C-alpha cells in the first residue's frame, strides 16, 4: 500500500531495585518512534522532551490533583501491580533441561528455564575449561522460558570425562552433565 | 457492591468524640480505595478524606478515618467534634482495578449542639403584621437537652428546634415555632407532647 | 470548579428537558450522578474524552452528550414521575477509581402527573411580643412560608434593604401541610433576632423574602388562577417603639 | 532488578491498536480490541489475576484521539519504515520422530504491520500454528514471536512482508 | 488481585 502512516506510542514503565524499596515511575508518550513529553518520578513533574510536546507538558502539570496523582504513582500503581504478579512473575521457577551433545566440539543445550539469570561451566576432569567457551548468548523464547547453547572446542581424548555444569536460582545445587 | 453507615441523623454536643461507623462488604472488588465525602448546608459535595492503600489512615479537618482490610471497615472518628461540623457526611467505595464509579452509603446527617450557659425557657405569642387575627407560637431560650417533639395532629404544625448565633452579641439561641388555625388551639397547650422545662414562662397576653 | 444548570425545573409527566453542566479543572472525565427522594447517590453516565465509559443500566430515555472534554449535557425525553430527584455533575481528573470527584450544586427536578398542583408560597411576618421585649430586652420576628408545591424555595432575610445573615435561622426542610397526601403542600419558618432597641426604632424595617421556583413563562396554563411562575414573594415590617 | 511496562499504541490510516503489559521482556497479557477481551500470555495467570479490559479500549480511544493532535501538530509529517530482522530457531534440539516447534522472530521494525506465513516444501502451512502480539522495545521498534509445531525431505521457510522490504524476506530452516 | 491500569491523558489541543 503506497499511504503513509502515523504512529503514537504510550508507555508506562516501573522500574523496581531490590523489590519495592525503591521504585521510579515514567509517563512517556511517543510520536512515531520519538519521545515528546514524559513524567519522571525523580524530577516530579511532566517535561517535553522535543518541541513537540511542550503543550502537553504546560497544559498537564496544570490540571487539578494531575501532580499529587503522578508523583503517588510509584505507589498506587507500580507498586500494587508488582504485588498482583509477584506469585507467578517475581517468584516463577521453571527448572531447565540440561542437554550435552556434539555435532569435534561439545554443545550443551539448556532450554525450557526461567529466569534468564543463569551460568554454565565446562569441566575437562574437575579444572573447568576456559579456552573455547563458545556461547550463543542468552535468548529469549517469548513464552516465559529462556535457552543458550554453549558450546566448548576442545578434541576429547580416549576416557575424558567432560561436564557441563549449570547453576540456576531454581535449584539450591548445581546441575551436571557428562559425556 | 454495598456500602452500610450510621443510619438516620445523630445529635451530638460540642467538644464530645464522634464515631460514625462504615463497612463495605466489596465482593468482587479487585482494588478498593474508600473515601468520606461531606456537604455542609447551603453547599455542595466536596471530599472530606480519602485512603488508597489498604493499611494507611487519611485525615482532615480534624477527623481520621482508617481503611482497615481486615474488619473491611472504614470508620470516621474525631475526638472534639465543632459546631460547625454540623454536616452529612458519606461514605463511599470505588474499585482503582477498573473505571471510577462511586458507590455511595445512605448518608450519616450531624447535628452539634452547642451549650446554652443561660437558659431562659418561654414561650411567646407573635402576632401577624398584615393581620391581627394569626398568630404563631415561639418556644425559645431553652436548654439544648430539651428535645421539641414534631406535631400527631394534621392540623398543628410544629418546626424542630433551631440554632440561631446573633454574632454582635456573641449570642446563641435556641427556637421551635407552632402555629395552627383551629379554634381551640393556644400556646399554653401547643408543645404539650413535648418536656419542656418546669420554670418555662408562659406569659398572659 | 463545576458549573451545572438549571439549578431547579419542574415539568409535567411527558416534556423534555436538557440539564448542562461544565468544569474548568482541565479534566478528562465527567459524571452524572441521581440522589433519589431518599437521599441515595447513585450513578447513571460517565464519559471520558467526549466519550462514554460507563452507563449503569439508565434507561434509554435518558440521552447524555459531549462535544467537549470539559462539557457533558444530559437530555431526558419524556420524563416520567420516578424521574424526580437531584441530579449532580461530577468531574474526575481521569477514570482512575484513586480520584476525587469534585461535585456540582446539583439541578433539582419536579415531574408532576398534573402541574395544577403547583402552588407559590405566601408569605407572613409576625411581630415580636411585648412580654419577650419586656423578659430578654431581644426581639425575634418569625416568618411563614406556607402553601407552596414544589419545596423549591429559598428563603432570605433583609434589613433597611440589605440582605442580613447573623441572627438568621431557617428550618432546613419545610413540613408538609397535608402530610398523609404525597403531592401535599409544604410550609417552612425562619426567625430573625434583634436587639429591642433595633427593633423598637420605627427607621428601621424588617423583610423576609422567598424565592420560589415554579412554572416559566413558555408553559401554557389553563386555570384561573394566576400561573405560578418562578417569583419573589414577601412580608414586611417596620419598627414600633410603642 | 524487575521492569513493568504498560505498553499502547494506535496506527493510522489503518486504524488499530493495542495494549499490553510487559514484564522484563515477556508479555503479561494483553486485550484483544476486537473481542473486548484480556488474553493472558500463559493461561495459568488467568487464575491468580485480574484486569478489566474496559479499561483498555478506554486508552485506545484516547490514543486515536491524540494521534490526530501529534499528526497535525507535525505538519503530517509520515513514519519512516524500517525493516525487520528475522531469525528463525528451534526451541529443543532436533530429533527425527521427536516432536519439536520452529519459531520465527521478528526484530526491530516499524510500523507494526506484518504478512507473516509458514511455508513448508513452497507450500503455505496454517494448520497448527500459533502467533503473539506486537512487543515493544527500548529504542521504540517492536518485536513479534511465531511459532509452528511439527514433526522433523520436507523444507521450512518463514515468509514475511513488510513495507520496509524491497522482496519479502526468506528465511529457511531444513534439518 | 486485580490489574490497575494508567489511565492514558488528553493531549492540549
Ligand atoms: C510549520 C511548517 O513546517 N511549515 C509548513 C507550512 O508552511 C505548510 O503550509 C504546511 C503544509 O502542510 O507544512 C508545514
Ligand atoms: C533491600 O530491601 C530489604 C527490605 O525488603 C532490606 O532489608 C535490605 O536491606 C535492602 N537491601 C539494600 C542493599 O538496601
Ligand atoms: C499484507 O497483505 C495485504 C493484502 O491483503 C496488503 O494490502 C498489505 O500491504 C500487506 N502488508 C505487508 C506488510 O506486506
Amino acid at each position: 500500500d503506497t499511504r503513509p502512516r502515523f504512529l503514537e506510542q504510550v508507555k508506562h514503565e516501573c522500574h523496581f531495585f531490590n523489590g519495592t524499596e525503591r521504585v521510579r515511575f515514567l509517563d512517556r508518550y511517543f510520536y512515531h518512534q520519538e519521545e515528546y513529553v514524559r513524567f519522571d518520578s525523580d524530577v516530579g513533574e511532566y517535561r517535553a522532551v522535543t518541541e513537540l510536546g511542550r503543550p502537553d507538558a504546560e497544559y498537564w502539570n496544570s490540571q487539578k490533583d494531575l501532580l499529587e496523582q503522578k508523583r503517588a504513582a510509584v505507589d498506587t500503581y507500580c507498586r500494587h501491580n508488582y504485588g498482583v504478579g509477584e506469585s507467578f512473575t517475581v517468584q516463577r521457577r521453571v527448572y531447565p533441561e540440561v542437554t550435552v551433545y556434539p555435532a569435534n566440539l561439545l554443545v550443551c543445550s539448556v532450554n525450557g528455564f526461567y529466569p534468564g539469570s543463569i551460568e554454565v561451566r565446562w569441566f575437562r576432569n574437575g579444572q573447568e575449561e576456559k579456552t573455547g567457551v563458545v556461547s550463543t548468548g542468552l535468548i529469549q523464547n517469548g513464552d516465559w522460558t529462556f535457552q543458550t547453547l554453549v558450546m566448548l572446542e576442545t578434541v576429547p581424548r580416549s576416557g575424558e570425562v567432560y561436564t557441563c555444569q549449570v547453576e540456576h536460582p531454581s535449584l539450591t545445587s548445581p546441575l551436571t552433565v557428562e559425556w | 457492591d454495598s456500602v452500610t453507615q450510621t443510619e438516620g441523623q445523630v445529635t451530638v454536643s460540642e467538644s464530645k468524640s464522634l464515631i460514625i461507623n462504615c463497612t463495605y462488604s466489596a465482593t468482587s472488588i479487585a482494588y478498593p480505595n474508600l473515601f468520606w465525602y461531606v456537604r455542609y448546608p447551603g453547599e455542595g459535595l466536596q471530599l472530606l478524606l480519602k485512603v488508597i492503600t489498604a493499611g494507611q489512615k487519611g485525615s482532615s479537618r480534624g477527623f481520621e478515618a482508617t481503611y482497615n482490610k481486615e474488619t473491611t471497615s472504614f470508620h470516621l472518628q474525631k475526638a472534639s467534634v465543632q459546631e460547625s461540623d454540623s454536616a452529612v457526611y458519606y461514605c463511599a467505595l470505588s474499585d482503582s482495578g477498573s473505571f471510577n464509579k462511586l458507590t455511595f452509603g445512605a448518608g450519616t446527617r450531624l447535628a452539634v449542639c452547642p451549650y446554652i450557659q443561660n437558659p431562659d425557657p418561654a414561650v411567646y405569642q407573635l402576632r401577624d403584621s398584615k393581620s391581627s387575627d394569626k398568630s404563631v407560637c415561639l418556644f425559645t431560650d431553652f436548654d439544648s437537652q430539651t428535645n421539641v417533639s414534631q406535631s400527631k395532629d394534621s392540623d398543628v404544625y410544629i418546626t424542630d428546634k433551631c440554632v440561631l448565633d446573633m454574632r454582635s452579641m456573641d449570642f446563641k439561641s435556641n427556637s421551635a415555632v407552632a402555629w395552627s388555625n383551629k379554634s381551640d388551639f393556644a400556646c399554653a397547650n401547643a408543645f404539650n407532647n413535648s418536656i419542656i422545662p418546669e420554670d418555662t414562662f408562659f406569659p398572659s397576653p | 470548579a463545576v458549573f451545572q444548570t438549571p439549578n431547579y425545573h419542574v415539568t409535567q409527566v411527558g416534556n423534555e428537558v436538557s440539564f448542562n453542566c461544565k468544569q474548568t479543572l482541565g479534566h478528562d472525565t465527567m459524571y452524572w450522578y441521581k440522589q433519589d427522594s431518599k437521599k441515595l447517590l447513585k450513578i447513571m453516565f460517565s464519559y471520558n474524552n467526549k466519550q462514554l465509559i460507563v452507563n449503569e443500566t439508565v434507561p434509554r430515555r435518558f440521552s447524555p452528550q459531549s462535544s467537549d472534554k470539559a462539557h457533558l449535557n444530559l437530555r431526558i425525553k419524556s420524563v416520567e414521575p420516578e424521574d424526580s430527584a437531584v441530579y449532580l455533575c461530577a468531574s474526575s481528573l481521569d477514570w482512575g477509581g484513586q480520584n476525587t470527584l469534585y461535585f456540582g450544586a446539583g439541578t433539582r427536578l419536579s415531574v408532576l402527573e398534573d402541574l395544577n398542583k403547583v402552588f407559590p408560597p405566601e408569605v407572613a411576618v409576625f411581630e415580636p411580643s411585648e412580654a419577650e421585649i419586656s423578659h430578654t430586652q431581644k426581639a425575634t420576628l418569625v416568618c411563614l412560608a406556607t402553601g407552596f408545591f414544589p419545596d423549591h424555595v429559598e428563603l432570605s432575610w433583609w434589613v433597611n434593604g440589605k440582605e442580613v445573615h447573623s441572627g438568621v435561622c431557617t428550618d432546613p426542610q419545610p413540613l408538609k401541610e397535608q402530610p398523609a397526601l404525597n403531592d401535599s403542600r409544604y410550609a417552612l419558618s425562619s426567625r430573625l433576632r434583634v436587639s429591642a432597641t433595633f427593633w423598637q426604632n420605627p427607621r428601621n424595617h424588617f423583610r423576609c423574602q422567598v424565592q420560589f421556583y415554579g412554572l416559566s413563562e413558555n408553559d401554557e396554563w389553563t386555570q384561573d388562577r394566576a400561573k405560578p411562575v418562578t417569583q419573589i414573594v414577601s412580608a414586611e415590617a417596620w419598627g414600633r417603639a410603642d | 532488578e524487575h521492569v513493568i511496562i504498560q505498553a499502547e499504541f494506535y496506527l493510522n490510516p489503518d486504524q488499530s491498536g493495542e495494549f499490553m503489559f510487559d514484564f522484563d521482556g515477556d508479555e503479561i497479557f494483553h486485550v484483544d480490541m476486537a473481542k473486548k477481551e484480556t488474553v493472558w500470555r500463559l493461561e495459568e495467570f488467568g487464575r491468580f489475576a485480574s484486569f478489566e479490559a474496559q479499561g483498555a479500549l478506554a486508552n485506545i480511544a484516547v490514543d486515536k484521539a491524540n494521534l490526530e493532535i501529534m499528526t497535525k501538530r507535525s505538519n503530517y509529517t509520515p513514519i519512516t519504515n524500517v525493516p525487520p530482522e528475522v531469525t528463525v530457531l528451534t526451541n529443543s534440539p532436533v530429533e527425527l520422530r521427536e516432536p519439536n516447534v520452529l519459531i520465527c522472530f521478528i526484530d526491530k521494525f516499524t510500523p507494526p504491520v506484518v504478512n507473516v506465513t509458514w511455508l513448508r516444501n513452497g507450500k503455505p502451512v496454517t494448520t497448527g500454528v500459533s502467533e503473539t502480539v506486537f512487543l515493544p522495545r527500548e529504542d521504540h521498534l517492536f518485536r513479534k514471536f511465531h511459532y509452528l509445531p511439527f514433526l522433523p525431505e520436507d523444507v521450512y521457510d518463514c515468509r514475511v512482508e513488510h513495507w520496509g522490504l524491497d522482496e519479502p524476506l526468506l528465511k529457511h530452516w531444513e534439518f | 488481585g486485580g490489574y490497575r491500569a494508567r489511565p492514558a491523558k488528553a493531549a492540549a489541543t
